[PDB]
């Protein structure tokens, strides 16, 4: 399926994204860096941060504890959108999802 | 070899494995710590030998302990506890927030976009290394390629000149691979002595290098130290030597076995990025663990404050509960799991390097020398420990079979 990666500045990215995969894994392996990914994606570094559009809140698994306690301390601006997209892992149902990047992960 | 039994520690739970030295290593070593992982071996075992430690056999248990390091803490990852002294590298042993501050910096001279922009610039490294060795028909892969190219790499990245290789070499040689002719604290502080005025120079007259940056960033919201910059520096050199060499080795003798997996990614080279994945789960090296913060029941164990738990890397790939035919290598593996560069907040820095040495050194290998195997005659030899690792890996094949580019 397909998923838009929408940087700060308003530039946009559309990727084309296998079923399976997470959000972070696509970005980090097309040239997404304002996607860092450091811990490789399990939750452990709050440096995936993106902000899901509200037409696909309702459509994404919610977030375990422990992707909401490392939330906490992500470095760009906390909104109720707010994802680690190592945890959103790709479906077909989630074809044309839209996440806004942040200006800063680390 | 055998330590007393702790009061702690039920006898059934007792498993003889000394990680240094398994018993069927002839066989492979990932072979010989997959006995681990027979049907009648708990989870979670005990050892009396390198001192006394668990080990965690099982992906699921790994990946738990490593996503938990206010039980699980990096202060003593090593076992045994006394190969910790005088290691003193960063961020190996922090924990978070203050590792991250060191992550943060790191990632700006290894990060996905730093290698991307190298990347050119390292397959004429590794083509030059292969291109001057093809017409001989023969070479020790493991002297003759897989040490010269990452050494070469750090020197590229850290912006250090070309003569300096032969003093770099021996004294990570000497802390790696130890000749009784120099403790490992001293080699350490030869390189630490070798980078501090590096440092401190390029502190004072910056460049685009690694050691400019690192010498340069702020950690903790002040400027970094010449102390914590020349231990983390010199962890960027030997975080990306030992274990690049070996796998590269375990790879290249995998490779020079197979005529079948080379012809595949010799009809069809858009798989060998798919295929390096699957060679590092299949050939995964590293083992190392944590020592407990606190006493704390963990998947119906009891441990204790001080207990050290072995984590290894290796064996969740291997792990047929994680991967079916595990010592199977199918370059159209569709769900590869592994923890091959570690786990959880530690994960190792270099991955996005690594990946892209390997994938560069296939790519450039079988573009120039498709057909090629082990020497006749040939007692190819692995070693068991930290980093698990190939001996020498004689190659052998005829010229007329390669092709220059
Ligand atoms: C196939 C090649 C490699 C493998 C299998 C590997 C393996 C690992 C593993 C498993 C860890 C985590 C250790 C732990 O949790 O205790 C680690 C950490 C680290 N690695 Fe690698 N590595 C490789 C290549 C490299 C390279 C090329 C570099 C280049 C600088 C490097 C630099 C580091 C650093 C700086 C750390 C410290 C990470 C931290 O504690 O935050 N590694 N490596
Ligand atoms: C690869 C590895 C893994 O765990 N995984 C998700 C598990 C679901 C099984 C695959 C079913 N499937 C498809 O065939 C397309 C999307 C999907 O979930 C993987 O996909
Ligand atoms: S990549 Fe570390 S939390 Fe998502
Ligand atoms: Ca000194």
């Amino acid at each position: 399926s397909k998923v838009v990666y929408v940087s700060h500045d308003g530039t946009r990215r559309e990727l084309d994204v296998a079923c399976g995969v997470s959000l972070m894994q696509a970005a980090v392996s097309n040239g997404i860096y304002d996607i860092v990914g450091d811990c490789g994606g399990s939750a452990s570094c709050a440096t995936c941060h993106v902000y899901v559009n509200e037409a696909f809140t309702d459509k994404v698994p919610a977030a375990n504890e422990r992707e909401i306690g490392m939330l906490e301390s992500v470095t760009a601006e906390l909104k109720p959108n707010s994802r680690l997209c190592c945890q959103i892992i790709m479906t077909p149902e989630l074809d044309g999802i839209v996440v806004d990047v942040p200006d800063r992960q680390w | 070899n055998l330590a007393p039994l702790p009061p702690h520690v039920p006898e059934h739970l007792v498993f003889d494995f000394d990680m240094y030295n398994p018993s069927n290593l002839s066989a492979g070593v990932q072979e010989a710590w997959a006995v681990l992982q027979e049907s009648n071996v708990p989870d979670l075992v005990w050892t009396r030998s390198n001192g006394g430690h668990w080990i965690a056999t099982r992906g699921q248990l790994i990946r738990e302990a490593y996503e938990d390091y206010r039980h699980f803490s990096s202060e003593s990852p090593f076992i045994p506890r006394e190969a910790g002294e005088a290691y003193d590298f960063i961020p190996t042993s922090m924990d978070p927030p203050e590792q991250r501050q060191f992550r943060a910096l790191a990632n700006q001279v290894v990060g996905m976009p730093v290698v991307d922009k190298l990347e050119n610039r390292i397959q004429e490294l590794a083509s030059s290394l292969i291109e001057s060795l093809r017409p001989q028909g023969q070479c020790n892969f493991t002297e003759d390629y897989a040490e010269p190219f990452p050494i070469r790499i750090f020197m590229l990245l850290a912006g250090l000149p070309e003569e300096d290789i032969p003093h770099l070499k021996y004294l990570t040689d000497q802390m790696t691979r130890p000749d009784g002719s120099m403790t490992f604290a001293e080699a350490k502080e030869a390189l630490y002595d070798y980078l501090i005025p590096i440092i401190e120079q390029r502190r004072q007259k910056p460049g685009t290098d690694a050691i400019s940056i690192v010498a340069n960033g702020q950690v903790n919201g002040r400027p970094i130290t010449s102390d914590e910059a020349k231990r983390m520096c010199g962890l960027l050199l030997v975080g990306g030597l030992d274990t690049v060499v070996n796998f590269l080795s375990f790879s290249m003798e995998f490779l020079a076995k197979s005529p079948e997996h080379r012809q595949e990614l010799i009809e069809r080279p858009e798989r060998i990025p798919a295929a390096s994945e699957e060679l590092l789960r299949r050939f995964s090296l590293v083992a190392d663990g944590r020592i407990l913060t606190s006493d704390y029941e963990f998947h119906g164990v009891q441990l204790k404050k001080g207990d050290q738990i072995l984590l290894p890397q290796m064996l969740s790939g291997l792990d047929e509960r994680e991967n079916a035919a595990p010592m199977h290598v199918d370059f159209s593996r569709q769900c590869v799991s592994h923890t091959t560069f570690g786990h959880g907040s530690h994960l190792c820095l270099g991955q996005h390097l690594a990946r892209r040495e390997i994938i560069v050194t296939l790519k450039e290998w079988l573009t120039r020398i498709p057909d090629f195997s082990i020497a006749p005659g040939a007692q190819i030899q692995h070693k068991s420990g930290i980093v698990s690792g190939v001996q020498a890996l004689p190659l052998v094949w005829d010229p007329a079979t390669t092709k220059a580019v």
